RNA sequence: ACAUUUUUUGGCACCGCGACCCUCGCACUUGUGGAGUCG
C-alpha cells in the first residue's frame, strides 16, 4: 500500500543486489509501490556495461545497498 | 494490523540485527520501516554466509528476502503490546 | 467450491500429512485454518529411512503441506454437501 | 487421470474435487517417484486410499484415454 | 519436599544470563517439565545420587552445587560441593560432557584425580574451570 | 499418573512392565482398555493378563478375545460378586456361546416366563 | 502440554520454531500476526552442520512467517 | 498496439510450446485465461529439444511456466 | 520520477534492442523488441534471441516471456 | 554486582561468560566485554546481596582457567538492578 | 471472501586448534591483542 521511500536515494548510484548472487549498479531514476527500479545503466559485477538505461524487477532484488552515501 | 510489523516500527532508532534468505546477517541503526518490512539501515556491517565480514553505509534491504530480525531486548519491556 | 470448507468440515482426524520437503506427519487435526495451517495433536514426525520423532502439539503452515492423506473411511460427497 | 508434480511425483488418481488453486481431493491414488542416491536405478509406486492434494504442487495434469 | 509434578509446575521458568528451570532428596518426575529447558539448577537441595531422568533431549546443563552427591548413575555439569569419594565412583561419566566441574568433593584430594578424570572421561575439555592441556 | 503420561509421551515387554508400573485405579482401567483398544492377538490378551494383575467388562474384553480359558474368564466372572444384571448378562453370555455353560447359568437363574 | 484449539491462544508459550532453511528458532511467543510471523521474547536460534547442535542467542526476534514451516510447545509460561 | 492477452486469445487452436522452472512441450493449444494457465491437446514432451512422450490431452499450471512459442 | 510503467510503455513506442535476465536463471538470458504491455512485468517480444552467457548464438522465435521470471530490461 | 579482573583473557567471550555462571552458581542465582578497555574483567550479577558477599570473600584468587581473579564490589549499582 | 512481484499457490529437487607474547583496564556488547603455524 505505502510507497517505498527510497527518495533519499533519488539520482544516486546503487548497487542492486539481485537474485541468484549477481549485482547491479546504477544510477536510481525511478520507482513503484512493487519496489521496482528504474535507474541509467551500469555493470554487472571482471566488468561489463550493458544498456544506457536499465529496469530492475521487484521481486528480483535482494538488497540496494547506497554506492554514494 | 501486525504487531511484528509495529514492533519493528518502534525499533526505529535502535540497532537491529538483520538475517535474510541468502543468510547474510546484517547490524545497524534501524532508519525506516515499512508494513511490508522494507527495512533501511545505517552504518551496518555484513556478514557473508561462508563468514567474512564488510562494513557498509546506508543499506535497504526489502521483507521478502528477510528472514528474522532481531531487536534490542529494551522494546520487550513497552508500550506496544 | 471451496476446498477450504472441506478442510474445515474434516475435524478430529488422525491423518498423516506430507511437506513440501517430504517430511510424514503422523496426528490428530484439531484444527484447519482459512489458508490450510494445520494444526494437529498426538504427532508423529518420521522423515521419507531414518528414525521417528514425536510431538504432542505441531501448528504446521499451509504453504508447507503439499498432500494431507486423509482417513481410511469418509464419505467424501456429503463432505462436499454446502 | 495422471498428474505431473515439482518433486518428481506422478500422481495416477481418481479425481474427486476441485477449485481456483488446482487442490484436489483424491480416491484409487498411485503416485509414481524413484528413491535412489547416486549411482542406483530403482522404481517404486504405492497405493493410498483417500489423499488431499495441495496445488503448487501441480505442474500439468493430462488424461490418458 | 518430594520433587513432585506440582513443585515443577510453580518453579520459576527464566531464560537465563539458555531455559532454565529454578529447582529435595531424590530426584524423580521429571517427566512434567516436557523436555523444554536447557538448563535445570538443582542446587542447594539435599539430593544422593544424580539418577532418576526421563529421556529429556533438550537437556544441556545439570547446576547441581551444595546437595549431597555420592554417587552417579548433557554437555555441561556442576557439582561443586557434594560427596563423591572414590575415583570409581566418577566412573558413569565416561559414557556422556564437555564442562565438568567437581570441586569441593572428597575426591579431588586422591592421587592422581586429575589425570584419572582426564583419561577416563577424554571428552572433558574444561575441567574444575582449567583447560584439559595434550600434555 | 503424570509420570506415567510422560513416559507415555517417550512411547515391548520392558515398556509393558514401565507401562504396568505406571498405572487413580480407574485411569488405569482406562489404560488397560486403551491397550485393549489400540491390539485391535494374544498380546491383547496378555494385557488382560496383566489388567487381573491390576469386571463385567473385562469379560466383555475377554469375549473379545475369543474355549476352557473363557470358562475361566467366567469363574472370574463368579470371583466378582457372589450374585444384578451383570451376571444375567454373564449367563447371556454363556448362552449365546460348551452347553453346559448355558445350563449352568439357566440353572441360577432358576434359583413362568 | 495443554491441548489447544489455535496459537493466539497459546500465547507466551516457549516455542520451538522450524523454518525452511533448517534452523530451528526457540522462545516465547510475545505476538503472532494474519501471515504467521512471529515475535519471540528469548529467542535462540539452533542450527545443525552438516553432526551436533550449533547454538546461538539472539533475544527479542521478529521471525517472518514466509520462512516459517512449523512450530512447536518447547514448555509451559513463567 | 498488440498486447499479450489478446496474442495469447489469438493464438487459442493453434500450436504452441512452453518451457518450464526445466523441461520444453509442443502441442495445440484449447484456451486460456487471465491467470496464464494453460490446456493443450496433442501434447509431446520436448526434454530439452528430445520429445520423450506424446502426452495428448494436458493441462498447465501457470505458476511452472517460462514463455510461449509457436 | 520515472516509474517502470511509463518506462516501458516508452519501450513499447521506440522497438529498440532489449536484453532480458531471467529470475533465479544466470546462465540464460533474451534479446529481442518490445511488443506488448501488461498490468505485471509480463509482456510480448517478438523476434527473441536466446543467449547463453560468458561465464555464441541460438536460433528462437517470437515469444512471450512470463512476468514473474523476468528480471533485467534495458532500452 | 561483583567485579572480577585479572582474567586470562584468551578464552573466547561465551566461554568465559558459561563458565562464570557455572563457577558462581553455587552462592546464589546469577556482562563481561573483549574490548581493550573492558578485556580481563567481567561484572557478576546476583539476585541477593548476601550471595555477592559470600562469592567475594570465597573466591579471593581462585585459579580460574590459569591465573588467580581478583573480586571487588562494583562501583555503581547494575542497571538490571 | 478467495491464487498473477513483499508473506499462505513457493525456484522446488537431483572464526577455530598448537605455540609465543601484549594489555591490569569499573561495564551493559555485531566482533575484538599482536607475529607466526594449522585447519
Amino acid at each position: 500500500v505505502s510507497t517505498p521511500e527510497l527518495k533519499k536515494y533519488m539520482d544516486k548510484k546503487i548497487l542492486l543486489n539481485i537474485n541468484g548472487s549477481r549485482k547491479v549498479a546504477g544510477i536510481l531514476r525511478g520507482y513503484d509501490i512493487f519496489l521496482n527500479v528504474v535507474l541509467d545503466d551500469a555493470m554487472e559485477i571482471n566488468n561489463h556495461q550493458l544498456g544506457l538505461q536499465t529496469v530492475i524487477r521487484g521481486n528480483s532484488i535482494i538488497s540496494l545497498e547506497a554506492l554514494d552515501a | 494490523n501486525g504487531i511484528p510489523v509495529k514492533l519493528l516500527n518502534e525499533a526505529q532508532g535502535h540497532i537491529v540485527s538483520l538475517e535474510l534468505t541468502t543468510g547474510a546477517t546484517y547490524r545497524g541503526k534501524l532508519v525506516e520501516s515499512e508494513d511490508s518490512m522494507n527495512v533501511q539501515l545505517r552504518d551496518v556491517i555484513a556478514t557473508e554466509p561462508q563468514g567474512a565480514v564488510t562494513h557498509m553505509d546506508q543499506i535497504f534491504v526489502r521483507g521478502s528476502q528477510i528472514k528474522f530480525i532481531v531487536v534490542p531486548d529494551l522494546l520487550k519491556n513497552a508500550p506496544l503490546f | 467450491m471451496k476446498l477450504v470448507n472441506f478442510l474445515k468440515k474434516l475435524r478430529n482426524e488422525q491423518v498423516t500429512i506430507e511437506l513440501k520437503n517430504g517430511t510424514t506427519v503422523w496426528g490428530t487435526l484439531q484444527s484447519v485454518s482459512p489458508q490450510m495451517n494445520a494444526i494437529l495433536t498426538d504427532v508423529k514426525l518420521t522423515l521419507p529411512s531414518d528414525n521417528i520423532a514425536s510431538l504432542q502439539y505441531i501448528n504446521i503452515r499451509g504453504n508447507t503441506i503439499r498432500q494431507i492423506i486423509l482417513p481410511d473411511s469418509l464419505n467424501l460427497d456429503s463432505l462436499l454437501v454446502d | 487421470v495422471i498428474i505431473s508434480l515439482r518433486n518428481n511425483h506422478k500422481i495416477i488418481a481418481r479425481v474427486k474435487a476441485f477449485d481456483r488453486h488446482c487442490n484436489m481431493v483424491l480416491e484409487n491414488v498411485k503416485e509414481l517417484w524413484t528413491e535412489k542416491k547416486g549411482k542406483n536405478v530403482i522404481n517404486r509406486e504405492r497405493f493410498i486410499s483417500k489423499l488431499f492434494l495441495r496445488g503448487d504442487s501441480v505442474i500439468v495434469v493430462l488424461k490418458t484415454p | 519436599m518430594k520433587f513432585t509434578p506440582s513443585i515443577v509446575i510453580d518453579a520459576p521458568q527464566y531464560y537465563v544470563d539458555d531455559l532454565q528451570l529454578e529447582t529435595e532428596s531424590m530426584p524423580s518426575s521429571l517427566k512434567h517439565l516436557t523436555k523444554p529447558t536447557h538448563i535445570l539448577d538443582l542446587t542447594n537441595n539435599d539430593l544422593i545420587m544424580i539418577p532418576d531422568l526421563s529421556r529429556r533431549d533438550d537437556i544441556h546443563t545439570l547446576l547441581l552445587g551444595r546437595n549431597n552427591i555420592v554417587e552417579v548413575d548433557v554437555q555441561n555439569l556442576t557439582l561443586s560441593n557434594n560427596s563423591i569419594r572414590r575415583f570409581e565412583d566418577l566412573q558413569r561419566l565416561r559414557r556422556a560432557l564437555k564442562n565438568l566441574t567437581l570441586i569441593g568433593n572428597q575426591v579431588c584430594h586422591l592421587a592422581n584425580y586429575r589425570e584419572h578424570v582426564l583419561r577416563l572421561v577424554p571428552h572433558l575439555e574444561t575441567l574444575d574451570f582449567q583447560n584439559v592441556t595434550a600434555e | 499418573e503424570e509420570k506415567v503420561l510422560p513416559l507415555t509421551q517417550l512411547d515391548e515387554e520392558e515398556s509393558t512392565d514401565e507401562a504396568e508400573l505406571i498405572n487413580l485405579v480407574k485411569g488405569f482401567t482406562k489404560g488397560g482398555f486403551i491397550s485393549e483398544e489400540i491390539s485391535e492377538g494374544s498380546r491383547g490378551d496378555i494385557w488382560s493378563s496383566h489388567i487381573l494383575e491390576r469386571p463385567q467388562q473385562k469379560r466383555n474384553e475377554s469375549l473379545a478375545t475369543l474355549l476352557t480359558r473363557d470358562n475361566i474368564t467366567i469363574k472370574s466372572v463368579y470371583e466378582k460378586y457372589l450374585p444384578d444384571e451383570n451376571s444375567g448378562k454373564y449367563l447371556p453370555s454363556s448362552e449365546l456361546p460348551e452347553l453346559n455353560f448355558n445350563y449352568l447359568a439357566s440353572l441360577e437363574k432358576l434359583g413362568q416366563y | 502440554v495443554a491441548h489447544s484449539s489455535r496459537l493466539a491462544n497459546l500465547i507466551d508459550y516457549k516455542l520451538r520454531v522450524l523454518t525452511q532453511d533448517g534452523r530451528v528458532y526457540i522462545g516465547q511467543l510475545m505476538a503472532f500476526d494474519k501471515h504467521m510471523n512471529l515475535v519471540l521474547n528469548e529467542c535462540i536460534e539452533e542450527r545443525v552442520p552438516k553432526i551436533k547442535v550449533e547454538k546461538r542467542v539472539l533475544g527479542l526476534t521478529i521471525l517472518r512467517g514466509e520462512q516459517i514451516l512449523s512450530t512447536v510447545v518447547e514448555d509451559k509460561p513463567l | 498496439p498488440v498486447n499479450p492477452k489478446p496474442f495469447l486469445k489469438g493464438l487459442v487452436n493453434h500450436r504452441v510450446g512452453v518451457k518450464l522452472k526445466s523441461t520444453e512441450y509442443r502441442g495445440t493449444l484449447v484456451s486460456t485465461d487471465n491467470y496464464f494457465n494453460l490446456q493443450l491437446n496433442e501434447a509431446e514432451e520436448f526434454v530439452a529439444g528430445v520429445s520423450h512422450g506424446t502426452l495428448g490431452e494436458i493441462f498447465i499450471r501457470c505458476n511452472n511456466v517460462l514463455y510461449i512459442r509457436e | 520520477m520515472v516509474p517502470p510503467i511509463n518506462c516501458i510503455f516508452n519501450f513499447l513506442q521506440q522497438q529498440t534492442p532489449v536484453t532480458i535476465w531471467l529470475f533465479e536463471q544466470i546462465g540464460i538470458r533474451i534479446k529481442g523488441k518490445i511488443v506488448g504491455f501488461d498490468e505485471f512485468m509480463n509482456v510480448v517480444i517478438d523476434e527473441a534471441v536466446e543467449i547463453p552467457v560468458n561465464s555464441k548464438g541460438t536460433p528462437l522465435g517470437k515469444i512471450l516471456l512470463k512476468g514473474d521470471n523476468i528480471t533485467l530490461i534495458t532500452s | 554486582t561483583l567485579y572480577v579482573s585479572q582474567l586470562n583473557e584468551k578464552i573466547n567471550m561465551q566461554r568465559l561468560r558459561v563458565n562464570l555462571f557455572l563457577l558462581f552458581a553455587t552462592f546464589g542465582e546469577v556482562v563481561s566485554m573483549n574490548f581493550k578497555k573492558q578485556r580481563g574483567q567481567a561484572f557478576i550479577t546476583m539476585r541477593t546481596i548476601d550471595q555477592a558477599s559470600l562469592a567475594q570473600i570465597s573466591l579471593n584468587g581462585e585459579r580460574f582457567f590459569g591465573k588467580p581473579l581478583k573480586v571487588e564490589f562494583s562501583k555503581s549499582e547494575t542497571k538490571t538492578l
